């Protein structure tokens, strides 16, 4: 059962993209994709119960040695331990519902089986990433999900902005991939191996944690790397759900939790600044998918700070990752159903009422939104409150500012999520297209993720749930009051007259515009210099006329 | 869906494109 | 959005109210004393 | 200030474009359409208070000030219907143009299908 | 809805600029710059001077509290010491520079453990 | 021109001269880029300087 | 005090307040009564009397 | 600006005042609640005769 | 359905006549196809701006500004809408 | 298709869209339609979520009214230490 | 009409009738709204081949799984794998293969 | 920490290796952690009701250690002069 969680989504992708799919068509390829995900989810459930609960890790030599020159030895080997089982359960369970949704959402697309094969490849490379036992097979998974993210973001290739969004995701992540590669070189040079179980670091040379942190900041879309994440909304809604829940953005946090070789000052500062920035960014957007994208960036900031706190903080970071994937995928699927019910419009000024959506879509948005804002005794309450209480008792003075930033971020999140519900359903109608979707497949796709939200409350992620870190009632129940403050403010729909702050925040602090000329235009101009002045000029040798 | 259901027959017969641009001449083998 | 002066006045009123609550929080008894007195009160029922 | 296109317009069309863009920017800055209706009425009453003017200098000063206001309050995220330019559904799955086909190209003039030297 | 109309981009009918490969013409109207916001009007008509001017205040407004707590506040602000361990368990736990147990000011080797948690970059020889 | 009344015409042209950036702007932004993207070089140079000045202090106060 | 000047927008778009286009409060919280009744039945079954 | 027709209480002056009141109170609790909590935690044990009988 | 992406003349005419009658000064009996906005109906320029924005709302269109400047009568609006493949 | 029918120009409503099943308001007619699968699945999942919230809140109500400190201090003072 | 156009597949019932897509192009994945006539039989045969691959990789995984620690209770891999060690619980006590405490401390 | 000395460890190294206790949980309440982990990992969905005693006892032990940590900090600050005695 253990190799069935990794191979078999890759097999589904291989089937649906090869000339076998010429004989199946759309109708047969949908069956193949859904079955190939159901099998992998069943295998991951067995792996989860064996490794997490009964504590028996399994190591598999899959395809022998990859390459071995000198003392640099990379093998095709997996290891299934606690983190790997957690990640496999989360990835396969989310990707199954996203496949069941995409087989109905992209029904009218002309190349449906190609899209399903790309989704399966993306899932399989994520499984390869988390199942690897050494750094090089991890890099296979890293670049595989990067390539499949490029193929899926720029799926509608006749649209130029989608193509440029895919290229932007590739380039922004390529900077951090370079830094991560140099960090792998440092790690191997000063420890002698590439396998995770032999990488126990107490005191290393600083470049190790910094360069691995930069490589993780690329994929997890932290500060000065978040710019690709918002533009990745050019792709279809299943792509966004799988990018923001289970694949891609959770890979850097997984890598930092696995290695635990960071220096906590950088991690805490980057995470808290990212959380506050993405909180204020999502409060001032009107595109329905961009608000959810910025909430993803904000929660990744929370997890970054938590893994900065310590080993218990690393466990809480993995726990928040696991519970975040379910309600984030549910939020994106419900938003896709609302968009399709309103004629493709993504602006929240053109919604309202309870006619453009099913009852189940509204229930899904409500329950996932309540889990995200930390409503008591739902799924996100346990993990988010654990991170907040662990940040309130850290003995680092830097974590004092980080906790304040997290509390402000919590109020902002409960503001804009309540605004997303309020604009979508509570206000009067201001669109003109009412085509509500009530198909069986997307409704069952949403119901599965709501079942996982219930499961996280009933069965915890780890042993931290129910442990009491001893805090006064004032410190403990303040995030509930911040949630209520966000709800009351957003339902009052109040606004400020400070329009220059509004347009500074709504334009997202001008990061893209400043990047358009601080590295980008200089790279183009230095290329002009090296070609025209150097190759055609200073180094050019002419002819002798006679 | 054609036929009124997901589980009906398909609706295409013949070449779905020509591999390598090769078209059969008079039914002869290539 | 909505430009409301009642909300803007409520913001400053809330700042003042919670400043008074914070002053009351500073001058409160110890939790040991509060628990001991609460248990002594319950034991006469 | 207006762009080089709007500065080339006749005066009537210049004022009409200013009123139209003001209504659209009020749509962009509002939360809903039901928020937008009384702001649209107020903008209409604002233009009605300068209808009976004759002095071209006062007209020019009011026109230029309003164009400066519209350049200031240009929304960074305008509301565009999805199937038009700048919308989210523009240029996704267009019908293919007619592409020509050459049948059996390898079988035409075999043994002489390389590059000359 | 596949097959929606889309307007085509015209071909060049005048002499081209020397550095024409900064425009992305994909065939449909409109084309774009090679990187967005490199030229043309920015969204909301803002400029680079606008963002640099607002950031010259806003950046120190965000870097101010971290500096204050990292230079004017220390471990003794906490009402309790870190989690206590037996010597055989603690002695390996505080070998990590990453650990939050080096902020235990009641430990007998508090200074020496803090002096061993200084970050270095070039490994010496 | 069959869709110009639906999506706009080709009359409005792009306002850009396709000219290189100014010399001082290019120099300043390149120096900032070198400082940001090559910060390990400056970190290691500072390490070498801080190491050799300590050996200077040792060699100075040792032979006295 | 004139405000009906220049294309009456409320009359033209008075269909936006159709009762089947509004927010429906009857099914705003589906199943919450059933879950509450099951919770009360569980509490009476388990915690109060035994 | 009018409130939504099925929720006219959201446009009431009392509701907007209460939302402002709660929001301002929580925002300043954010900054005040950390040293007050730390003092409460210290005072739990400081006034314990089982630990510090000198402070009663 | 009907038409190669274009709405029929009669339903477009009916919808435009419905949109045009939403003024206080308008007498309903004068509203007909090929009726001028200013000379025949008695609407100023701001009323015409509002009418074209309402027709944009009615047919789900983003009418370009140079095209909206040319619309000056009911028949002009009907002929413009019947030439839109994107008119719904 | 679209879920509402529009009338225009004061025309009569088409006769297929009249009766006890349709609602007309200001010239727009919509249909009162009941969907079974959507309603049953939403009610079942919502009842599950409500029970999951309420049961776990009931199991932790004393630690939520008081804090951790007060609840465990009362437990120590009332019911011994070791 | 060209001579080779009679050999080509029609546009399927999934494709909108006004969509044009150049039917001569051979797409490796199937192309525009692919709907072959015998697709249900091909789907069943590909499901059978996938089941063959599933059995092959299940056998390979079972042959190559290494457990360096005994589990803390009964795991479902005991049913199909004979290399799974006997469970040793959280207190260090050896257990039976069905996960129960042996005689001497049971019941 | 001499005024408030640590209690004896009730769990040996072999007992913590047998329960696979994470090395940052091997403190002066490790035996209660072993009991709580053993109860919860075998109780499935209904762990909050039938492992309530083990979790409550573990949290009570951690409360005792928390109070000792507060007392150690108070004594250290009193010795440094930061809090007047
Ligand atoms: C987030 C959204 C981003 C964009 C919105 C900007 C909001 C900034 C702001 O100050 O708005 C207050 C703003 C008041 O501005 P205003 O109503 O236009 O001006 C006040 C009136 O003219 C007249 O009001 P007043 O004189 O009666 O008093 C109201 C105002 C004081 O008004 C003044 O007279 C200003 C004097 C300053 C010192 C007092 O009170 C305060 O702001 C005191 C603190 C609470 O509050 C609102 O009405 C909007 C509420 C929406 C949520 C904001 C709640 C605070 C959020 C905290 C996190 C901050 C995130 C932003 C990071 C910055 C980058
Ligand atoms: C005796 C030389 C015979 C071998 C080469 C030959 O046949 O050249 C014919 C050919 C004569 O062409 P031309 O049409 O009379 O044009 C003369 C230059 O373009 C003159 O054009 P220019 O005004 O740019 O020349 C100034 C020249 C500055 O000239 C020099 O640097 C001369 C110093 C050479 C002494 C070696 C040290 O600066 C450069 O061209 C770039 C710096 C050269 C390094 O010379 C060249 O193609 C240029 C020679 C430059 C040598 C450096 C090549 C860099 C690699
Ligand atoms: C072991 C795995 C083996 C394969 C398992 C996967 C195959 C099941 C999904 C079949 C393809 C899905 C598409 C489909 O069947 O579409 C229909 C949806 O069919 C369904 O009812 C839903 C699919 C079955 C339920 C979901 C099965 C997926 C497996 C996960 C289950 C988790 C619980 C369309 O509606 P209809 O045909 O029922 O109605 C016809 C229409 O109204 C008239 O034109
Ligand atoms: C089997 C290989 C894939 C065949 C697909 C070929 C194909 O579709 O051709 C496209 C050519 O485009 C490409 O170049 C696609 C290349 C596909 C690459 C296949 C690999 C997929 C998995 C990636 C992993 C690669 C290795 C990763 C290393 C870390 C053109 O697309 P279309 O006209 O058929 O439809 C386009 C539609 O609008 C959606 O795009
Ligand atoms: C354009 C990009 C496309 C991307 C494609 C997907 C991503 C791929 C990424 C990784 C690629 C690795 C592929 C390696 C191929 C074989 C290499 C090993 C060769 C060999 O002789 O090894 C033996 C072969 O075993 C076996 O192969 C097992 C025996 C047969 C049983 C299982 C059959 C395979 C079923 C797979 C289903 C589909 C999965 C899709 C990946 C195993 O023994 P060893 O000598 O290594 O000894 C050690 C353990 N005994
Ligand atoms: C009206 C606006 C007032 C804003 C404050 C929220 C309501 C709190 C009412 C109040 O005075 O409670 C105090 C809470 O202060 C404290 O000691 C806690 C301060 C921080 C609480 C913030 C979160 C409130 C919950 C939402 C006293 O507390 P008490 O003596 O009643 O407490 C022990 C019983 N549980
Ligand atoms: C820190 C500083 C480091 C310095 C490092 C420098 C490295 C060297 C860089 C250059 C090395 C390559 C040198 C040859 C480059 C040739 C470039 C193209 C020349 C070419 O097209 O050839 C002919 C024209 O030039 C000619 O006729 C070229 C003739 C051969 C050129 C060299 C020989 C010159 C004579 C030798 C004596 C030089 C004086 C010694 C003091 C064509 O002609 P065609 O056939 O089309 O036209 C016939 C009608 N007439
Ligand atoms: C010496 C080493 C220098 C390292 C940095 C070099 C960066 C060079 C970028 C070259 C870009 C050329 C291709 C290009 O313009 O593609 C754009 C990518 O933008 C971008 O790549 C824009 C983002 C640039 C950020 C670079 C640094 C990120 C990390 C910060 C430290 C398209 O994408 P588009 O910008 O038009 O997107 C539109 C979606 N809306
Ligand atoms: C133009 C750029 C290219 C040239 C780079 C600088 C030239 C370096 C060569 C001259 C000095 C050689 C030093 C030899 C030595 O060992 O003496 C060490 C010398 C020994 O100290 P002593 O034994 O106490 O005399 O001093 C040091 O340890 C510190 C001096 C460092 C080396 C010189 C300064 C270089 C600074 C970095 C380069 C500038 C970057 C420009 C861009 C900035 C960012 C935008
Ligand atoms: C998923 C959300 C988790 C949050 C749970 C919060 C607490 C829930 C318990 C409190 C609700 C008690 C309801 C008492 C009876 C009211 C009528 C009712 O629920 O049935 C009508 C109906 C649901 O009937 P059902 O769908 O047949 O269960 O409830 C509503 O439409 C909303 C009114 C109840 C909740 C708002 C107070
Ligand atoms: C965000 C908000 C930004 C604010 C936007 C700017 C708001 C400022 C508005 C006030 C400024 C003005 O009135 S700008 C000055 C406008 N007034 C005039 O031009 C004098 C009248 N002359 C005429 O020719 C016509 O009446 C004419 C009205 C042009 C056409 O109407 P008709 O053809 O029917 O006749």
């Amino acid at each position: 059962m253990f190799l069935l969680s990794v191979f078999f989504p890759l097999l589904g992708g291989l089937v649906n993209t090869s000339p076998i799919a010429r004989f199946l068509g759309h109708r047969g390829s949908s069956i193949i994709a859904i079955g190939c995900m159901v099998v992998a989810f069943i295998s991951s459930v067995v792996i989860y119960y064996e490794v997490v609960f009964m504590g028996c890790a399994v190591s598999v030599d899959v395809f022998g040695t990859w390459f071995s020159v000198g003392t640099f030895h990379a093998g095709w080997t997996f290891n299934f331990d606690l983190l790997t089982a957690n990640m496999l359960f989360t990835v396969t369970g989310v990707s199954m519902a996203v496949h069941m949704y995409a087989c109905d959402y992209m029904r009218q697309d002309p190349h449906l089986n190609l899209f399903l094969g790309y989704l399966s490849y993306f899932t399989g490379f994520m499984c390869v990433l988390v199942a690897a036992d050494n750094l090089l097979v991890m890099l296979v998974g890293w670049e595989g999900i990067g390539v499949c993210s490029y193929l899926l973001i720029g799926y509608w290739s006749h649209r130029l902005s989608a193509v440029k969004s895919a290229q932007k995701a590739i380039l922004v992540n390529r900077v951090s991939d370079g830094l991560l590669m140099w960090g792998v070189l440092w790690v191997w040079y000063h420890l002698g191996s590439l396998e995770y179980d032999l990488l126990n670091v107490y005191s290393a040379s600083g470049f190790v944690g910094l360069s691995i942190l930069i490589g993780a900041m690329g994929k997890s879309a932290q500060i000065l790397f978040h710019v690709w994440l918002a533009d990745a909304m050019e792709g279809p809604t299943p792509v966004s759900a799988l990018i923001h829940a289970a694949t891609l953005v959770t890979a850097g946090v997984y890598l930092l939790v696995r290695l635990h070789i960071h220096d906590e000052m950088f991690v805490i500062i980057v995470g808290s600044l990212t959380a506050f920035m993405a909180g204020v960014f999502g409060a001032t957007q009107s595109d329905l998918k961009r608000v959810i994208a910025y909430s993803t960036c904000s929660q990744l900031g929370y997890m970054m700070v938590s893994l900065g706190l310590g080993e218990t903080g690393g466990e809480a970071s993995m726990g928040h990752l696991m519970t975040h994937a379910s309600f984030k995928a549910a939020l994106f699927l419900a938003a896709g159903m609302v968009i399709s019910g309103n004629g493709g419009n993504q602006h929240i000024a053109r919604y309202g009422g309870s006619a453009h959506s099913a009852m189940f879509t509204m229930l899904t948005l409500m329950v996932a939104s309540l889990s995200l804002i930390g409503w008591p005794e739902l799924s996100g309450f346990y993990s988010k409150e654990t991170i907040l209480n662990l940040a309130a008792i850290c003995a680092d003075p830097i974590a004092d500012v980080a906790h304040t930033l997290l509390l402000l971020t919590a109020m902002l999140t409960s503001a804009y999520t309540t605004k997303l519900f309020y604009q979508c359903f509570m206000v009067d109608f201001s669109g003109s297209s009412v085509t509500p979707v009530r198909n069986v497949l997307p409704i069952l796709a949403m119901a599965i993720l709501l079942l996982d939200i219930m499961l996280k409350v009933w069965v915890g992620t780890n042993l931290l749930s129910g442990m009491l870190f001893f805090l006064p009632w004032g410190v403990k129940t303040l995030p509930f009051g911040l949630m209520v403050a966000g709800i009351l403010t957003a339902t009052a729909a109040v606004g400020s007259e400070r329009f220059t702050l509004i347009r500074f925040c709504g334009s997202r602090w001008g990061f893209d515009q400043l990047f358009a000329r601080s590295p980008v235009n200089p790279i183009f101009d230095l290329g002009r210099i090296t070609w025209a002045i150097g190759d055609r000029g200073l180094l050019s040798v002419g002819n002798l006329r006679a | 869906y054609p036929g009124g259901s997901f589980w009906s027959e398909g609706t295409q017969t013949g070449k779905n494109g020509f591999l390598f641009g090769e078209v059969p001449i008079n039914g002869q083998p290539r | 959005g909505v430009f409301s002066r009642y909300y803007n006045t409520g913001l400053l009123c809330g700042v003042a109210v919670a400043s008074g609550i914070s002053i009351w929080w500073y001058n409160r008894e110890s939790i040991y004393v509060r628990v001991k007195s609460d248990l002594e009160k319950e034991g006469k029922t | 200030m207006a762009s080089e296109v709007v500065l080339a317009l006749p005066h009537k069309l210049r004022v009409m474009r200013m009123y139209r863009t003001g209504l659209k920017e009020l749509i962009n800055w509002s939360a809903n359409r039901h928020e937008w209706y009384p702001r649209a009425y107020a903008l209409r009453q604002e233009f009605e208070d300068s209808k009976a003017l004759t002095d071209r200098e006062e007209i020019r000063k009011k026109l230029e000030h309003g164009e400066e206001l519209l350049a200031r309050f240009r929304h960074w995220e305008p509301l565009i219907k999805p199937e038009f330019v700048g919308g989210t559904a523009y240029s996704i799955n267009p019908a293919q143009p007619k592409l020509k086909f050459i049948p059996n190209y390898d079988a035409m003039d075999e043994y002489k299908k390389g590059d000359h030297l | 809805g596949a097959g929606a109309p889309v307007k085509l981009a015209p071909r060049p009918d005048k002499p081209l600029p020397t550095w024409y490969e900064l425009w992305w013409d994909n065939g449909y109207y409109p084309g774009q710059p090679a990187a967005d916001f490199m030229f043309g009007a920015w969204p909301g008509n803002m400029t680079e001077t606008y963002y640099l001017r607002f950031w010259s205040v806003f950046g120190l407004a965000l870097a101010a509290p971290f500096y204050y707590v990292a230079n004017f506040t220390d471990e003794t602000r906490m009402p309790m010491v870190p989690q206590q361990y037996p010597a055989e368990v603690r002695d390996v736990l505080v070998q990590r520079r990453n650990s939050m147990l080096k902020h235990d000011f009641s430990a007998p080797d508090f200074k020496e453990v803090k002096d061993r948690a200084k970050i270095y970059w070039t490994p010496m020889y | 021109t069959s869709l110009d009344h639906v999506f706009g015409d080709n009359s409005n042209k792009l306002n850009y001269n396709f000219e290189p950036m100014g010399m001082g702007s290019l120099f300043i932004r390149t120096m900032v880029m070198v400082g940001v993207f090559f910060f390990p070089v400056f970190i290691m140079i500072n390490d070498d300087y801080k190491y050799t000045s300590f050996l200077d202090k040792v060699a100075a106060a040792k032979a006295a | 005090m004139p405000k009906v000047v220049g294309f009456q927008w409320e009359r033209y778009e008075a269909w936006r307040h159709h009762p089947l286009l509004q927010f429906n409060k009857r099914n705003a919280f589906p199943g919450v009564g059933i879950g509450f009744a099951a919770f009360l039945a569980y509490v009476a079954y388990d915690k109060s009397q035994p | 600006v009018k409130p939504p027709r099925v929720f006219p209480i959201l446009g009431s002056p009392g509701y907007q005042f209460f939302a402002g009141l709660w929001t301002g109170a929580m925002l300043t609790f954010i900054f005040t609640s950390k040293p007050l909590g730390r003092k409460e935690v210290e005072d739990l044990v400081k006034y314990d005769p089982a630990y510090f009988p000198e402070y009663a | 359905g009907f038409g190669g992406g274009f709405l029929d003349k009669d339903s477009v005419t009916e919808r435009v006549l419905h949109v045009t009658k939403h003024f206080e000064k308008i007498d309903a009996s004068k509203v007909s196809p090929a009726a001028s906005f200013e000379k025949d109906l008695g609407l100023d320029s701001l009323d015409v701006v509002e009418l074209v924005m309402a027709l944009e709302e009615e047919f789900g269109l983003e009418i370009p500004d140079a095209e909206a400047d040319k619309i000056a009568s009911v028949g002009d609006a009907i002929n413009y809408i019947c030439s839109n493949p994107m008119a719904k | 298709a679209n879920a509402y029918h529009r009338t225009y120009n004061g025309k009569p409503v088409p006769p297929e869209l009249q009766g006890a099943d349709y609602i007309t308001y200001a010239g727009v007619t919509m249909k009162k339609e009941f969907h079974l699968f959507d309603t049953v699945l939403s009610k079942l999942i919502g009842a599950g979520a409500t029970f999951t919230c309420l049961y776990h809140f009931y199991l932790n109500a004393e630690e939520h009214w008081h804090g951790d400190i007060y609840f465990f201090e009362k437990d120590v003072q009332q019911n011994g230490w070791d | 009409e060209p001579s080779w156009a009679k050999q080509l597949a029609p546009k399927s019932g999934l494709c909108p009738p006004e969509f044009h897509y150049n039917r001569e192009i051979w797409y490796p994945h199937g192309g525009f709204y692919c709907d072959p006539k015998g697709w249900r039989k091909n789907t069943l045969l590909t499901l059978g081949g996938i089941g063959v691959l599933l059995y092959m990789t299940f056998s390979y995984s079972t042959a190559n799984e290494v457990r360096h620690m005994p589990p803390k209770g009964w795991i479902p891999s005991i049913m199909w794998n004979s290399n799974v060690p006997d469970p040793v619980d959280f207190r260090g006590r050896k257990l039976n293969r069905d996960g129960t405490l042996p005689e001497g401390e049971s019941s | 920490a001499d005024r408030f000395p640590p209690p004896p460890m009730k769990a040996t190294q072999e007992q913590m290796d047998a329960a696979d206790v994470p090395y940052h949980y091997r403190d002066y309440c490790a035996h209660m952690y072993i009991d709580y982990k053993e109860c919860r990992l075998t109780s499935g969905f209904s762990w909050r009701t039938k492992c309530a005693h083990e979790l409550h006892a573990y949290n009570k032990c951690e409360y005792k250690e928390f109070k000792r940590r507060v007392a150690i900090a108070i004594e250290e600050k009193r010795r440094r002069g930061l809090i007047a005695a």
